[PDB]
């Protein structure tokens, strides 16, 4: 299990806003079109990931359970 | 030993025009950094000035809100450096024309 | 098997997912254009379909509003024309420094 | 002795056109003319006239006013 939050440099009690605005930071520095960093890949793998959970209510909520226990 | 000055968001807002929400936006999106970013007060230093004044010129410029100008302002950095690279070509191709 | 496709404003909204007005704000940006911009009706060449994919998977990628989107795609494009400048530069100059 | 030029021309949108229109059609012009990748070759000029035509059509008082002027010319 992956921690997404930690991933996107947020807490699990944001609203969907802040971890949009995350997403867009984390988007910009390592999106393979526009990243300079050495890790852009693998990062941004990880970050696109997490957003696809996080910026979906239902599927954010089930995550949110799934992380519990 | 070396020292660097620093002031609140609120003065950050004085010296820029820009609204404190805006400028929380602009920390978010990671166009600046304060110097300590979990802290209970963030706190700015000049060359926070500097880059929202250059983002204000290019939202004065182009009209796009902030997170357009955060990528338009990194793809016209690596505009820049492209551009560098091919003046510095262009000179190396004359260079050797005349030798 | 060449053809001409052309697409109302609601067949190109059904087929690039985009809303009538988010369309009507793509054109106003001048990211594509109808067949008579002024005409009653718009009407779109299919050319015009591939451009609204490609901006629609920039949205979702750095997730930044339609003005935003376009130019990015405007200083990607014009940056990947210049590496690829660069590149002909490059090789030229080494084409030059082997003659000598 | 001073100048008046044709701001809804200038931007392409009619003089009925609301602000959100007119935003939209400043930033196609901004994009098409923006120095570091305009294909113009009067770019700055053309930019420049863009601007000021935007300076006043963008405040609805300014626009409001020009749009008086501009109905009466003789």
């Amino acid at each position: 299990l992956k921690d997404y939050y930690a991933i996107m440099g947020v807490k699990p009690t944001d609203d969907l806003k802040t971890i949009k605005t995350a997403y867009r930071r984390l988007a910009r520095k390592y999106h393979p079109d526009v990243s300079k960093e050495p890790d852009a890949e693998a990062r941004f793998k990880e970050v696109a990931e997490a957003w696809e959970v996080l910026s979906d209510e239902q599927r954010r909520a089930e995550y949110d359970q799934m992380w519990q226990h | 030993a070396t020292v660097t000055v620093t002031f609140t968001i609120t003065e950050l807002c004085l010296r820029t025009g820009v609204s404190e929400e805006e400028l929380t936006e602009i920390v978010g999106l990671g166009m600046i950094e304060p110097h300590q970013p979990q802290a209970d007060t963030w706190l700015f230093d000049d060359s926070a000035v500097t880059i929202v004044h250059r983002a204000v010129r290019l939202r004065n410029e182009l009209e796009l809100d902030w997170p357009g100008i955060a990528v338009a302002l990194t793809l016209l950095d690596e505009n820049a450096r492209l551009t560098r690279e091919n003046r510095l070509l262009q000179q190396r191709l004359a260079r050797f024309l005349a030798h």
